């Protein structure tokens, strides 16, 4: 999701910009600005919630032991989606 | 126990204490204390005075034939009154053995230089005097063997600083390269790693 | 012997598609050895084996006359084979790409850039955080 | 045990007298060296056709770096520091706060490739398999500028050689 | 006067960054001084800002001819200190890869002094055969040269599962090299001329001069730290000692291409004696758990986030640990100070004591039989100066 | 739950391996 | 008495003999220096610049810091001698491309923090 | 101020100056040493440059990372000025050549490019521009490129008013084409004077001033919209200070008196060469021209530098020239030469 | 014009003569050295890219820093690169040589050697494999294949 600035330079995920007045800028002239265009927030965001029927289910980022450390997460709030600490994916109970 | 654990010598502990009992007892006028590790190392702390007198009677007694220096270097403490700690490993191919001699100076203080004793310690002495500042008197050619020249300061002092204080670089109005102070684009990172719990019973002090 | 060497070195000038193609491969890549062919590139980089040969030799690349935008038919470097075959021609793996495909992601490039240094497009470093400090901003109204 | 490696005693027999004779004026053991070197002359050279042909590696080689994603596209890296603390040449600078979203990301990662040593300490430290060693080697640069690399520097890499890399630790992940 | 003269740091012949001042009388050679430190990088302070586990790595660019056997020798000294001991198939993967380093430091020793001397061509031979233990080293580690493989835990990872094969490959053919190598030197009378009697040097002054390894047995001094101090399971394999009667240059010669066969002895006898079993020591306040295991339980992660971050302490205390490099005796004296940093760490070379000797060694000679004797004393300025 | 599975010598052993030296004589009288 | 054991000197006495032999030894040496190494200054600002360096440590009272002192000046002057120094070395005496700082308290403060 | 061009550190390597300086002929006598000052102290310097990269590459070392970036640039385009200019609050014009191209003559040169120079930085923002002029310009000079700097000069001040004017006189340095010029001339055996060089008066300044000088006016808030005039300390006759120049080379010294005509007829024949003229009739005219003296305006001791004497940097330059017998000579063994001082 | 493709055909010849005649100079520091031995093995034989050690100087094209510059040595480097007749390139081998590596927070050690010389390319690795050196070679021969000094000569 990168957007563009006043002056034209792209807005890295960080939220990184150079000012207007900023002469740091020269260092992009004749050059480009690296920047990834793969926003990791959007991409989490759009992964589906997963429902489980269980107060308490366990998350170890897909692939066994080339995941990351399994943590145990709780379901008990209902208006509220259970999250990984270390993935970002989201858990629920089924409602209504 | 087994496994994980690196068994321990007892003969070796025995003889080394021995022989450490031993060398003591010929050279009461300098010896100041023997102590045997764990791992089976001798050493033998001394008066600084004694330094010519118990290596040569290392290297040429019939019962010890330490013939071989295997290494000469310097430890900085400063908390001591005595910065500078000087040792002195030595190897004998007689006795298949190994032993340690230790003595103690300060920045004002020479200590004798054992090249007589040791041809190997001529260099040794010289990287002591470079990275230390410890004087050795009577020796045959002491100068820098290690520093740049004319560097100033002994860098292996506790508080020498880790990047010193001058920096080299190529200037093109005098055409040459020219030292200026040190400035650094990224400053090294001081690490606060010591645990706040104790980590080795045997080895806690009194609480004064 | 030597007819049996010499028609090797025929067969070999007719494997290239002639005398034409012979030269081509003689001067872009100094070699004129004939393999097997394994797999082509979406770049048009070509691949070839021969088991025969000794460990090191066994693999090659022709690379490509046109890569991105760049004319490579003399320029070639060994930053423009894509990682697929990367790890396949530095042997290590034993499956090429095309009969072991590399595992399918949204966020994997689907189109390799070779070394970019010396270059516009090359990457220059900057720093990725905001402001630390933030400064007092003045009225704009007199004050009398 | 031990063996000797120069103590011979030649024979003073008219025969061997004669045969040293003859060695020392006809130049025997240097026809002899003439012979190996002509004989190596006849052999097969033992060179590759860089960069058509490449050098014989293996999944565990260290090369660049790069900075790895989850299947969903979201960063491995939860900005814990342990890379950073490991780091024996100091090459790794992070600076992290809460996202947007609650998560815990960074805001910052550097890493200085003239400082760094590649000995892959940071991959063994991570423990999310975030920060790799890549298979890369041919990444030489004109400037000293284009080799203090950023985070969107790294992002890129892995997106780059993801699908090498995977597969390189999917050869060796049962050894770790 | 004497004419004086900068032998290097930019010579062919000078090995890396070494001012050698002579002065000469013609071309006799009156007086060496070497000037060193042109290498020397402070080493040993650098160590003094680092964990245990932060300075390993130095101690493969000490002596990087020759860099597992340092890791070797560092590792065997913080195991002493940690009173711990490594698992059996670490010891011996740790023997196989010495003997394997011992090959590759002999082979540049040897091809390089000849080289200097005026034969390029077994170089050529042998750096060949370099470059497969290269391959070695970085199918066990993933680097050529710098590896870090050895800990002092025992090594970091276990061997891929076709590397003993063709380890066994490569052994079962490195003779016939040597062979064209001998063929090549031995019996040359230019070889002869150039070597023997040139650089000869007592037994009496070599012990007194502090040399070590090949520098003492080519003198006829009887002495080898795997045969009289033994390590890690050198006690386990037979070998012989080369030993020389001359103390010149042929004789240290035939003496370091006699231990390059006596490494492929050695070597046999690792790769058929490999036993099974874990290749670090099975203790996580030292040796970092598995990775598997580092996911899956609270104390494994609470180790391998505490190893790595502040480090495993050592109790207090001060060692010397020496072992029978390529080079000839290398030694660490280590103090610790309780911490997880290591108070004091000095490295001894054997090459400091050889290139202190060289003044000795040069008297009566001329200048291409000093640049002889420099290559004989085979001497990596990088431990010289650390 | 298999096996161990480690770089292991053969069963038996691998053969047997030349270290000496080997210049053979060659030559007229 | 403090129980103190000396290096070459038993007093100041002669510390001062050792001090002035080394400063003998320099000024000598200097018109050789200049011409050796090819520097574009003038014999008389290598003694001014000799003095100079004496000068600095004129206010020590111990004689076994003035015999360390006398110490390392002749180990440098043998480096000078022998021409293991370059022209770098000796000409880093001067400081040529080091911009002059001010002592006052202004221009101090009107730079930075540094006191 | 622009926090981000707010100086810091101790003006070194590494600190931050709050300069950011585009330096329009950083690759001449004076560029190398103005961009060394610049990045002694931690200024951000832009080199436009037209000419083959590898003839940039000794301005490399003398900056930190990152604090030189070099640019390609047209003397005829606007638009790489424009590119070269958008982010410097400082530009310093040194660009300057002694003879005429077939594509650059001196009204190219002198009056055109410093022109557009000062009209694109005065659109750009650029707060202080900084143009080098000669002491000798005038608009009824004889010779061409004198001319040319009085025309540039006032089209200079044009355009951007507040700019500051600096004009030297002869600089002589170890890349100089003063001190090398003379002493080139030893190979046709005999040095050419007009009037044997007696109605000459020099007053050569040293480079390293000239630099300081430029460096200081930047940094002076005084130095707007003022010309200066960098001189030396010491006024030479042309005979004296050409006698002096051979006696620091330890070369003979054969002087002769040749016409002016016939001094211009030799200008003409060396001006034929596609390369670097050796002289050129301009050149020569110049040469044989007295410096002038212009005490209305502000100098060098107006930016607090003391100029150096020729006397006591003539050899770091002539020691080049000399033979192998002479080369070790010291620098108070020449018997500095007479001047004509008030 | 006739002028612009005369001296585009002549600067195509003299570069091409200059970047397949490469003459390094017989110089190393450190570690790195030993990976540009291998470089000029059998396996990889540099000499058959034109790539031949010379130990003068005046003989020498291309210098490579292969290891660490002490403060020591730096003069000593400068001196034997200001001694290379032009033109002249330098290649910069390591981490050690690019910025420090190691030994950057060292108080003997200079932090890169472009403090002291330009550098035309920097190879990284601590060490660089033969391979990438090689690449860095060609790397710097694609280079020499694009400078245009008749070209701009001509332009002037
Ligand atoms: C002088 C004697 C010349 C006779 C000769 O060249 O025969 C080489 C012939 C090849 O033997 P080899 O190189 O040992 O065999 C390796 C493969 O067979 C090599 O076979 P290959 O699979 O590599 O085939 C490559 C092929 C084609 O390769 C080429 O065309 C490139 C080489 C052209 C060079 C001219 O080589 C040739 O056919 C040309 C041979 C030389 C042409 C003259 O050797 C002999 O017949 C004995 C000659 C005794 C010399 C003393
Ligand atoms: C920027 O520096 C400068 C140079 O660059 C170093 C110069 O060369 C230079 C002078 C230009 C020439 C190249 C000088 C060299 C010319 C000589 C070699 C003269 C040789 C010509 C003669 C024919 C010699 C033979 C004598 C005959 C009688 C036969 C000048 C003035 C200069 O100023
Ligand atoms: C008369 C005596 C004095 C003059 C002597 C002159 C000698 C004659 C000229 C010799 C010409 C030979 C050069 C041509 C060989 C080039 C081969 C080709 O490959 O070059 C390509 C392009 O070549 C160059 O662009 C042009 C070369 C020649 C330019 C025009 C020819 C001008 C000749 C005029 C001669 C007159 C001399 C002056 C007389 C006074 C670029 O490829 P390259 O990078 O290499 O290889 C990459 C390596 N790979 C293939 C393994 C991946
Ligand atoms: C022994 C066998 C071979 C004998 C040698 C014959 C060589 C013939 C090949 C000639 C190749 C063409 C020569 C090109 C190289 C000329 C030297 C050079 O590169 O200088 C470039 C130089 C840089 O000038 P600037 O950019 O203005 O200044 C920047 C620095 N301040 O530009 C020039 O001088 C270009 C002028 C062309 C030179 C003349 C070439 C003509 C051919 C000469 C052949 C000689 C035959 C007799
Ligand atoms: N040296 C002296 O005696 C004193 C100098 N003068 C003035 O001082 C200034 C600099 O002097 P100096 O360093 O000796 O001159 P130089 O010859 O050394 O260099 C002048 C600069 O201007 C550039 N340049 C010249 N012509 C052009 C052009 N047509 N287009 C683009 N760039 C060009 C050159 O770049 P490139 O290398 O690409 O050609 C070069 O970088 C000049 O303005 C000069 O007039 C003031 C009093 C005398
Ligand atoms: C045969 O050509 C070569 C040399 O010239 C004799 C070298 O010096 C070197 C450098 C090695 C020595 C010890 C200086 C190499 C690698 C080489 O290949
Ligand atoms: C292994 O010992 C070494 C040498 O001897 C073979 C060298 O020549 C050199 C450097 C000189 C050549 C040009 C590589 C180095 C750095 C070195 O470490
Ligand atoms: S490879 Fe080693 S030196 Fe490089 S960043 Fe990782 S931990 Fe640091
Ligand atoms: S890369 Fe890995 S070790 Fe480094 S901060 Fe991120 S998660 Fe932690
Ligand atoms: S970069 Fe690494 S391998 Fe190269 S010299 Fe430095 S420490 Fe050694
Ligand atoms: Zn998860």
């Amino acid at each position: 999701g990168v957007r563009t600035s006043p002056t034209g330079e792209k807005v890295t995920h960080t939220g990184q910009a150079y000012d207007d007045g900023d002469y740091r800028r020269v260092r992009f002239s004749d050059r480009q600005k690296e920047v990834n265009e793969n926003f990791a927030i959007d991409l989490i965001a759009e992964q589906p919630v997963s429902e489980v029927g269980s107060r308490v289910i366990s998350c170890d980022g897909g692939g066994g032991a080339l995941g990351h450390p399994r943590v145990y997460i709780n379901l008990d709030k209902e208006t509220k989606t259970g999250t990984c600490g270390y993935c970002g994916l989201q858990f629920r109970q089924p409602h209504h | 126990t087994r496994p994980t654990i690196r068994p321990r010598n007892d003969v070796v502990h025995k003889q080394l204490s021995a022989f450490g009992q031993y060398v003591a007892e010929i050279l009461p006028k300098y010896v100041q204390q023997v102590q045997v590790s764990c791992f089976n190392e001798l050493e033998i702390f001394i008066h600084p005075d004694g330094v010519i007198p118990v290596l040569t009677f290392l290297r040429d007694h019939t019962n010890a034939q330490f013939k071989s220096l295997a290494d000469l270097t310097a430890v900085d403490v400063p908390t001591r009154q005595n910065r500078f700690e000087i040792v002195y490993n030595l190897l004998s191919l007689r006795f298949n053995s190994r032993i340690r001699v230790k003595t103690y100076t300060d920045e004002l203080t020479p200590i004798e230089s054992s090249v007589t004793v040791y041809k190997a310690a001529n260099w040794y002495e010289r990287e002591i005097w470079d990275m230390f500042g410890v004087f050795f008197a009577n020796h045959p050619d002491l100068r820098r063997i290690l520093t740049d020249y004319g560097f100033e300061g002994h860098p292996f002092r506790k508080d020498f600083p880790l990047s010193g204080y001058v920096e080299l670089r190529y200037d093109d109005e005098v055409k040459r390269v020219v030292a200026e102070p040190v400035e650094l684009a990224q400053e090294f990172r001081k690490f606060d790693l010591n645990s706040p719990w104790e980590a080795f019973p045997a080895y806690r002090q009194p609480p004064e | 012997e030597l007819v049996q060497v010499l028609r090797r070195g025929l067969q070999q000038v007719s494997g290239h598609g002639g005398l034409r193609g012979y030269l081509r491969v003689l001067f872009r890549a100094n070699d004129v050895r004939v393999g097997t062919l394994v797999g082509e590139d979406k770049y048009g980089n070509k691949y070839y084996e021969d088991n025969k040969q000794f460990f090191g030799r066994h693999r090659w690349v022709i690379y490509t006359t046109e890569m991105n935008g760049r004319d490579t038919f003399w320029d070639v470097d060994g930053s423009m084979v894509p990682p697929e075959w990367h790890r396949w021609l530095h042997c290590m793996t034993d499956d090429p790409p095309t009969t072991k495909p590399p595992t399918a992601r949204k966020y994997i490039w689907t189109n390799h850039k070779f070394n970019v240094s010396g270059t516009p497009q090359q990457y220059v470093p900057y720093s990725t955080t905001r402001k630390k400090i933030q400064e007092w901003v003045p009225p704009s109204t007199p004050y009398k | 045990t031990y063996k000797f490696v120069n103590m011979r005693e030649p024979s003073m027999d008219m025969k061997s007298v004669t045969d040293r004779a003859a060695q020392t004026l006809l130049w025997t053991e240097l026809v002899r060296g003439l012979g190996m070197t002509l004989s190596y002359l006849f052999r097969e050279p033992a060179t590759i056709n860089y960069p058509f042909e490449k050098g014989p590696l293996s999944p565990r080689f260290r090369g660049e770096h790069a900075l790895r994603r989850y299947p969903s596209g979201e960063e491995r890296c939860i900005a814990c520091k342990l890379c950073e603390a490991v780091c024996p040449a100091q090459a790794i600078t992070i600076e992290a706060e809460p996202r947007a979203d609650g998560s815990r990301r960074t805001t910052r990662y550097d890493i200085d490739m003239t400082k760094c040593i590649y000995c892959g300490f940071c991959q063994e430290a991570c423990p999310v398999d975030a920060i790799v060693e890549g298979p890369n080697f041919e990444f030489s640069t004109e400037t000293h500028e284009e080799l203090l690399y950023n985070k969107e520097k790294l992002l890129n890499n892995g997106d780059k050689w993801e699908a090498e890399i995977a597969a390189n630790i999917q050869a060796d992940y049962l050894y770790r | 006067s004497n004419l004086t003269l900068n032998f290097g740091p930019q010579h062919p012949a000078a090995h890396g960054v070494l001012r050698l001042v002579m002065e000469l009388s013609g071309e006799m050679v009156r007086k060496c001084d070497p000037h060193i430190g042109l290498l020397h990088r402070g080493t040993e302070k650098l160590i003094e800002y680092k964990t245990y586990l932060q300075a390993l790595p130095y101690f493969d660019r000490l002596d990087y001819v020759s860099m597992m056997c340092n890791e070797q020798a560092y590792s065997l000294a913080v195991e002493k200190l940690l009173n711990i001991q490594p698992p059996p198939r670490a010891q011996w993967i740790r023997v196989l890869f010495g003997e394997i380093t011992r090959l590759l430091n002999h082979i540049m020793a040897v091809t390089t002094h000849a080289l200097d001397i005026g034969a390029m061509t077994p170089f050529f031979w042998m750096f060949e055969e370099r470059e497969k233990m290269f391959e070695f080293y970085e199918r066990v580690s993933g680097a050529r040269m710098h590896a870090a493989y050895i800990r002092p835990g025992g090594v970091h990872q276990d061997l891929p599962l076709g590397l003993l094969d063709d380890i066994y490959e490569f052994s079962k053919n490195f003779s016939f090299r040597i062979d064209e190598l001998e063929e090549m030197l031995t019996n040359n009378r230019i070889w002869r001329n150039r070597t023997v009697d040139i650089g000869v040097v007592t037994a009496e002054d070599a012990l007194n001069y502090g040399f070590s390894g090949v520098m003492l047995r080519g003198s006829g001094i009887q002495w080898d730290l795997r045969k009289t101090q033994p390590y890690d399971v050198y006690d386990q394999v037979e070998f012989d000692v080369p030993i020389g009667s001359r103390g010149d240059c042929y004789d240290r010669y035939l003496c370091r291409v006699e231990e390059m066969r006596q490494s492929l002895r050695i070597i046999s006898q690792c790769l058929n004696k490999m036993p099974p079993g874990e290749i670090k020591v099975d203790d996580a306040k030292v040796s970092p758990p598995k990775r598997a295991e580092m996911k899956t339980s609270m104390e494994s992660l609470i180790h391998h986030f505490k190893l790595y971050t502040e480090g495993y302490q050592v109790p207090p205390g001060a060692t010397y640990t020496a072992i029978e490099a390529p080079k000839g005796e290398f030694g660490v004296y280590l103090v610790s100070d309780g911490s997880s940093r290591p108070y004091r760490c000095k490295i001894k070379a054997p090459g400091f004591a050889h290139l202190a000797g060289l003044d000795k060694m040069s008297k009566g000679h001329m200048l291409a039989d000093v640049v002889a004797i420099i290559g004989t004393q085979d001497i990596v300025f990088g431990e010289v100066d650390r | 739950a298999s096996k161990v599975k480690q770089d292991m010598p053969p069963p038996g052993g691998y053969g047997p391996i030349d270290y000496k030296r080997n210049l053979p004589r060659r030559g007229l009288s | 008495g403090t129980s103190v054991k000396p290096i070459f000197s038993r007093d100041m006495n002669e510390a001062k003999r050792r001090v002035r032999e080394l400063y003998r030894a320099w000024y000598r040496e200097v018109p050789n220096t200049v011409h050796l190494f090819q520097l574009d200054i003038s014999v008389k600002q290598g003694r001014d610049k000799v003095r100079e360096m004496f000068m600095k440590n004129a206010h020590v009272t111990d004689p076994r810091v003035v015999d360390l002192l006398v110490i390392k000046g002749k180990m440098e002057l043998e480096e000078t001698i022998n021409v293991w120094k370059q022209r770098t070395h000796i000409m880093r005496f001067f400081h040529e491309t080091e911009a002059p700082r001010p002592t006052d308290f202004l221009s101090k403060f009107y730079v930075g923090h540094d006191p | 101020l622009h926090h981000a061009l707010i100086p810091h550190g101790k003006g070194g390597r590494s600190s931050v100056s709050g300069i950011v300086a585009t330096v329009f002929g950083a690759t001449g006598f004076l560029g190398r040493y103005v961009v060394n000052h610049l990045g002694r102290m931690g200024s951000q310097v832009i080199v436009p440059y037209r000419c083959e990269p590898y003839d940039t590459m000794h301005l490399r070392p003398m900056g930190d990372l990152g604090q030189i970036i070099f640019m390609e640039w047209n003397g005829k385009d606007k638009d790489s000025i424009r590119k070269v200019v958008e982010h410097s609050n400082v530009v310093i014009n040194l660009v300057g050549r002694e003879w005429e191209t077939k594509n650059f003559d001196f009204e190219d040169v002198f009056v055109k490019i410093p022109h557009a120079i000062a009209q694109v930085s005065k659109e750009a923002g650029v707060e202080k521009l900084i143009h080098i002029s000669h002491l000798n310009a005038d608009i009824k000079s004889p010779s061409r490129y004198l001319r040319s700097k009085a025309v540039g000069e006032k089209e200079v001040r044009a355009a951007f008013p507040e700019a500051t004017i600096i004009k030297p006189s002869d600089i002589f340095g170890r890349e100089d084409r003063f001190l090398n010029y003379f002493a080139s001339m030893r190979w046709f055996g005999g040095v050419p004077l007009i009037s044997l060089g007696k109605e000459t008066v020099k007053q050569p300044v040293y480079i390293v001033d000239v630099s300081k000088g430029i460096i200081n006016a930047i940094k002076d808030p005084d130095a707007k919209g003022k010309t200066f005039a960098f001189v030396g300390p010491n006024r030479y006759l042309l005979f004296d200070l050409v006698q002096y120049i051979f006696a620091v080379a330890y070369r003979p010294f054969l002087p002769y008196p040749l016409p002016h005509f016939a001094y211009r007829w030799v200008g003409r024949l060396f001006e034929v060469s596609p390369f670097e003229p050796w002289t050129t009739r301009d050149k020569v005219e110049r040469v044989h021209m007295s410096d002038m003296t212009l005490p209305h305006l502000p100098g060098l001791e107006d930016l607090g530098i003391q100029a150096t004497p020729l006397e006591l940097k003539a050899i770091e330059v002539l020691r080049r020239h000399r033979t192998y017998r002479w080369l070790t000579s010291e620098m108070e063994d020449v018997k500095p030469a007479k001047t004509v001082n008030i | 014009s006739r002028g612009e493709y005369v001296v585009a055909k002549l600067d195509d010849l003299v570069n091409w003569a200059r970047r397949s005649s490469l003459w390094p100079m017989t110089f190393g520091l450190a570690c790195c050295a030993v990976e540009m031995m291998h470089m000029a093995a059998p396996r990889y034989d540099m000499d058959r890219f034109g790539v031949v050690f010379r130990a003068s100087p005046r003989q020498s094209d291309v210098m490579i820093v292969a290891g660490t510059l002490t403060n020591k040595m730096a003069p000593a480097l400068r001196k034997v690169y200001d001694q290379m007749p032009e033109p002249r390139y330098v290649v910069s081998m390591g981490s050690c040589a690019n910025g420090g590596g190691y030994y950057h927070y060292s108080y003997s050690v200079v932090r890169g050697c472009d403090r002291i010389v330009p550098v035309d390319i920097y190879v990284p690795g601590c060490p660089p494999t033969a391979e990438a050196l090689l690449y860095g070679i060609l790397q710097l021969q694609r280079k020499i294949k694009r400078e245009k000094r008749l070209r701009i000569w001509y332009r002037r």
